[PDB]
């Protein structure tokens, strides 16, 4: 019930909808166009549709949806693709056979025919319930153990509970009443975009994202449930840090959001994340796509979705994390989904601000990037999972003034900063270390202090001499090497080593593919340990660069170390060649 | 007296577009009229009516459009405008942005309700501000004092310590002491700050063991953009109770106006008003005033209002509206340097911007010394002499410092080394400070010192 | 002699006319965008207005 | 008497001032000086604090009368103001001792009053000090932030969705301002005795 009667490109204006409410989604037309209504003047609604809206006709059918925008959640959420208004691309492809995307498909957005495997837990079917309390897990695929989450604003006395067996989304697997009246629940939760989800208490992040690359693990880390930046434009260096994520982060899932970036790029990362595979700590080897979410909504996809792609990742991660999981979101180009904000607002003709952006802009960036944290979860038992933002930037030639860089500056708390001017000198971290930083390492300090009290030193001791290095870089510049006193040397030689063997990695190299935290805290030990020992005997510099040749030989062979040996024996000889290295730096002196 | 009236509770919402919700056939509206929406769902929102014409009413809501039905929402006209409960035993506790009592306690029982965006006081019963105070770090009292009513901002780029110079401020804040019932009681107002700078404040609030004379009033981000236009408001509403109406010294503090800017510029793109510079409103001048324009000294009463901002440059540029319309209301500056930041320095201000246009007052006989005036000109004017010996060095070479321009190389670096930082819990006292202040004056010759007179600083004798 | 002139006029021009253009472009481009482009704007709303 | 506050008052011939403003500055009365019925305009960028050659020359001129007319200014100014102008005092040609406040009026009103007030302020000094002038004094004035009377013009323009001219200003904001300016000058008043009064209208324009 309800008729079109002005169609104005993407505006529809639709009589009949006195019930309406604002930002409620609807069907429009035979084509059922999906389209959110923005103004309800009158009995009258406005609404602007998502797709082409060409073809339309005057009195045309308009049926309601009685809820926003929002994504239906619960099992087989995992490994699909979808787009950005939560379409499976993957069963629209099969289903429909041909390639293109039909203008106005219907697919739910995970298949309700399918099968899993149900189990509930020790609970009665007279006991008590309550909002967030898990009663169930479910085995969507082997070792990603999906719980099943009562879902929030809804609690009561248990009525009936479904035995152990096979089931499929249509089954009413739980069924409860709070007053006289009962509910029955299946194990589909929807939940809208802008809506965040409900949480018990905001916990203080206390453990970091161990991503696997040395440099971003010891001189930035970042901190589960901490917002992250990127300035990703060239160098893969967002592909190799996303592919780094979902490998070997901590993180027990990872959900891809990308928006409105190059068609063919989306392409070839959405075949690379199949062929990424990662080895269990218990030997087995599994895929990533297991434990993988990805929404992507290229340039031809409309920009209302692209903008919503954001929502319907951060929405997913949060129901994650509703289990506890720690779970790690990555929006692929927050620049993208700004200009397709920006789009939208010049069709809403909202008064522009500054460069062009709507006055929002900053206020919605900042709203999206506060939902990461980690956080108590919502009902029994007790649990706590966390979300974590790597989102990535692209200022416009590298100009961090747009407004877009300059607000995701000002909320981010841990920017990484790759460089091309590295990636141009053959780096493959290109992670710049004169601007990186991590503002949460003073929370981090309890941890990095419980591992090793010394690390936290090591770590102030590292961040010394790269300041220093580029003092004595342009000490060289101006009067060259010569003037560099016997420290000096030291020091450059320290500096030049640390960032040729630590400070980079080689990442293509079977031995360097992945660093663990204990093999990057001895590398840091006996980096920092020799610097002071060979710094405290000022002996001449070139005495030292001698006595020393083979050392700086053996510090690159020491990074050569590779993790299969396992991370005691590679501490071993790390400790063994910093215990040669310190012998001969205090007998030879 | 008056028959009281129950408010009329209408369902005559006849459009909603942006933030701005339209009703119809409304009898006998009344402007800036507190409303709060009842959806069809059953939950309730806060909202204003903006602009009342004829039987219509354009009310604009707080926590968002999202959600209303133009035929199952209801909205009921309570009749007066917003007013905040204020009362003494508000003290020591925390407030949400519309004053939400957030601390798992009851709700303030309202000694008498207060409006909002209270009158001005009338110039002729208005005083001057004539006292000094003890906050606690050595650059600000030292140089560009603060007085006991004046209004002063920091000035401090993103990633800047400043909330960390706000935090330790307000936790060291106290009279100069040359009594505890009257000391200084800080409402802290926090306009759109980060969930851990929440926590933050929450915990070094409580641990400076001063909860018993600090109101929070926290506001963070995820709440609704409109409902931190009124977070200012009520603060400064409370703040003003506390003083004139029971006699402390309040210390307002409010952290991220360039939030507050920010807000008002979405608010003023959804009503599409007249934009001054940089898209902003053309009335944020007026706004500013009404927020800043209540810190002082009314003569029959022995209250007094310090306000302390703490504003933001976006693009770490003076030149932007908020803080150059600031600067213009603001009555002075104390700021916060990135370059000295770049040096390791833990309070970052930087000296040469920085002035306090109530020092002149300030200072005297009563307290500080008799050449505090000439000591602070003397280090306020040759900072630029030896900024533009640096840059002469810079663009020529080390030989062109002459027997003169590396004097002022040198008092530049002296300046920036040893007198500008301080321990972050250093409670450095005036004359202590002001010694080595005559120091590095006294780099220099005792005789080129141009403005200053030679007898001002022998009056003062070295040890 | 040569190399301290030369460095002169080097320093000269990296500290001094490139720092004096710089935010010489950058009010140009505010005045520009800043203000003709939000007027026109703003112009073209309070006609549209108009009509409604 | 009584007399509306937009019709100018009423003169006998306006004509050439001739009379130096010793306004007892080294800058002011030196190098570019100002004559007893000219027109001047302080711009005095944010931070500057213009208001101080304002209450100098308040204090420090040779103008019979003065009328600190400071419209958006800040209200402790003000405070300053009717706090040091009665304890501050000056000396007459007869050898006596009186304040400076036995001669100053302010019709100012604060940022923080209301808006639509303010070009009221701005004619309500500029007429007071017409009447002065027609008593045959030397009077003058200065309209501290007059910039702020150009926010209550485009504050109002804006509601009643008035063409903006430039920057949201309306098209007559340059033909008020000077239908202001232009009623300073030297000039024989109406009827006898001939007095000839001036006014001078030291503004200060705050620019964004």
């Amino acid at each position: 019930y309800g008729y079109v009667r002005k169609v104005s490109g993407p505006v529809v204006i639709a009589d009949g909808m006195n019930g309406a409410a604002m930002y409620e989604l609807v069907r429009v037309g035979h084509d059922n166009l999906i389209g959110e209504i923005i103004r309800l003047e009158g009995d009258s609604a406005t609404i602007q549709v998502y797709e082409e809206t060409a073809g339309l006709m005057v009195n045309d059918p308009v049926l309601r949806t009685h809820k926003p925008l929002s994504v239906e959640l619960g099992p087989g959420i995992l490994g699909n693709i979808f787009d950005g208004i939560q379409r499976p691309l993957k069963t629209i492809a099969i289903r429909s056979g041909d390639v293109y995307i039909p203008r106005g498909v219907s697919v739910p957005a995970l298949d309700k025919d399918t099968l899993w495997e149900f189990q509930p837990k020790k609970i009665g079917e007279g006991d008590l319930l309550t909002g967030g309390d898990l009663y169930a897990t479910v085995f969507e695929n082997s070792l990603m153990q999906h719980h099943v989450a009562l879902p929030p604003d809804a609690m009561g006395k248990v009525t009936y509970v479904a035995p152990a067996g096979q089931y499929s989304l249509k089954d009413t697997v739980l069924e409860l009443e709070f007053q006289g009246v009962k509910k029955s629940f299946t194990m589909l939760q929807a939940w809208p975009v802008r809506t965040p989800r409900p949480v018990s208490s905001k916990l203080a992040a206390d453990t970091p994202l161990l991503t696997g690359q040395r440099v971003l693990d010891a001189l930035f880390p970042s901190v589960l449930g901490g917002t992250c930046a990127i300035p990703g434009a060239f160098g893969c260096g967002k592909t190799v840090i996303s592919q780094a994520l979902s490998k070997y982060s901590n993180s027990d899932t990872v959900v891809y959001v990308g928006c409105g970036e190059r068609g063919n790029e989306m392409a070839e990362v959405l075949m690379d994340f199949p062929q990424l595979t990662m080895t269990l700590p218990d030997g087995r080897e599994e895929s990533v796509m297991k434990r993988t979410t990805l929404v992507a909504n290229t340039s031809n996809m409309p920009v209302a979705a692209r903008e919503a792609s954001i929502y319907t990742g951060i929405t997913i991660a949060e129901y994650f994390r509703d289990m506890g999981y720690n779970v790690s979101m990555m929006a692929d180009s927050t620049s993208r989904w700004a200009e397709a904000l920006r789009e939208i607002s010049g069709r809403l003709a909202e008064m522009p601000a500054d460069s062009g952006y709507p006055a929002y802009l900053a206020a919605r960036l900042a709203s999206f990037y506060e939902r990461a944290g980690k956080v108590k979860c919502l009902g029994g038992p007790e649990r706590t999972g966390s979300v974590t933002i790597v989102g990535a930037v692209s200022p416009p030639g590298g100009d961090f003034s747009d407004p877009v860089t300059s607000a995701t500056l000002s909320i981010v708390q841990v920017f990484w900063g790759l460089d091309k001017k590295l990636a141009q000198r053959k780096h493959f971290p290109s992670v710049n270390w004169l601007i990186s930083y991590s503002k949460y390492s003073t929370a981090l300090e309890s941890f990095y202090e419980q591992f090793d009290p010394d690390f936290i030193n090591i770590r102030t001791k590292a961040r010394e001499v790269l300041q220093r290095e580029d003092d004595l870089n342009e000490i060289v510049q101006l009067v060259g090497k010569d003037a560099l006193a016997e420290g000096d040397k030291i020091t450059l030689e320290t500096a030049k080593l640390l960032r040729e063997d630590y400070l980079a990695q080689n990442a293509f190299t079977p031995y360097d593919k992945f660093c663990p935290f204990y093999k990057s805290v001895w590398m840091m030990r006996n980096i920092i340990h020799f610097y002071n020992l060979a710094n405290q005997a000022v002996i001449t510099y070139t005495l030292i660069k001698h006595r020393l040749g083979d050392l700086f030989y053996r510090l690159v062979s020491q990074k050569f170390e590779d993790p299969a040996e396992g991370e005691p024996a590679l501490v071993a000889k790390f400790k063994k060649l910093h215990e040669d290295l310190t012998a001969g730096f205090r007998a030879l002196e | 007296e008056g028959t009281l009236e129950v408010a009329m509770e209408y369902r005559t919402v006849t459009g909603v577009a942006g933030p701005l919700v339209i009703l119809d056939k409304v009898k006998g509206p009344k402007y800036y009229e507190i409303v709060n929406i009842r959806l069809g769902d059953g939950t309730m929102r806060r909202g204003q009516v903006l602009e009342v014409d004829g039987e219509k009413a354009v009310v604009q809501v707080f926590e968002g459009t999202s959600g209303i039905d133009n035929k199952f929402t209801t909205v009921q006209f309570t009749g007066e405008v917003l007013k905040t409960p204020v009362s003494l035993d508000m003290l020591g506790r925390i407030f949400n942005g519309s004053g939400k009592p957030i601390d798992n306690g009851p709700p303030i029982l309202p000694e008498a309700y207060l409006d909002i965006s209270g009158s001005s006081i009338n110039p002729s019963e208005r005083t001057y501000p004539e006292e000094m105070i003890q906050t606690g770090i050595s650059t600000i009292d030292v140089m560009n004092s603060i007085a006991r009513g004046q209004k002063i901002p920091l000035f401090s780029a993103a990633g800047l310590p400043h909330n960390e110079i706000a935090a330790q401020i307000c936790r060291q804040a106290g009279l100069v002491k040359r009594g505890e019932e009257d000391n200084f009681a800080i409402v802290f107002a926090a306009m759109g700050v980060n969930m851990e700078t929440a926590q933050f404040f929450k915990r070094d609030f409580e641990e400076n063991g001063s909860m018993e004379r600090v109101t929070l009033f926290l506001n963070l981000a995820n709440d609704p953009t409109i409902e931190r236009i009124i977070t200012p408001r009520i603060a400064l509403t409370t703040a003003e109770y506390l003083a004139y109406e029971c006699g402390k010294h309040v210390l307002v503090i409010l952290t991220d106006m360039s939030s507050y800017a920010d807000a008002l510029r979405e608010v003023s793109a959804a009503r599409e008003e007249v934009p001054g510079r940089r898209g902003y409103p053309g009335y944020m001048y007026t706004d500013l005033a009404q927020i800043y324009e209540r810190a002082g000294r009314i003569e029959g009463r022995k209250g007094s209002i310090t306000q302390i901002p703490i504003l933001t440059m976006p693009n770490d540029d003076i030149t932007h509206p908020t803080p150059d319309l600031t600067g213009y209301i603001t009555e002075g500056q104390i700021y916060i340097d990135r370059q000295l930041q770049n040096r390791q320095i833990y309070p970052p201000i930087n000296v040469l911007p920085s002035l306090s246009r109530l020092m002149k007052s300030a200072i005297g006989e009563g307290m500080t010394r008799r050449d505090h005036s000439d000591v602070s000109n003397q280090l306020y004017a040759n900072y630029a002499i030896g900024k533009d010996v640096q840059a002469m060095k810079a663009v020529v070479g080390e030989e062109a410092l002459s027997s003169e321009d590396l004097l002022y190389l040198e008092f530049l670096d002296k300046f920036e080394r040893k007198f500008v930082a301080q321990g972050a819990y250093d409670s450095r006292n005036i004359f202590q400070s002001l010694d080595l202040a005559w120091t590095l004056l006294r780099i220099f010759p005792r005789e080129l010192l141009h403005r200053i007179p030679g007898k001002t600083l022998d009056q003062y004798y070295s040890r | 002699l040569t190399l301290d002139e030369a460095i002169k006029t080097t320093n000269r021009r990296v500290n001094a006319l490139e720092n004096v253009v710089k935010p010489r472009l950058e009010n140009t481009i505010t005045y520009i965008k800043g203000e003709l482009d939000e007027l026109e704007r703003e112009d073209f709303f309070r006609l549209k207005k108009i009509q409604g």
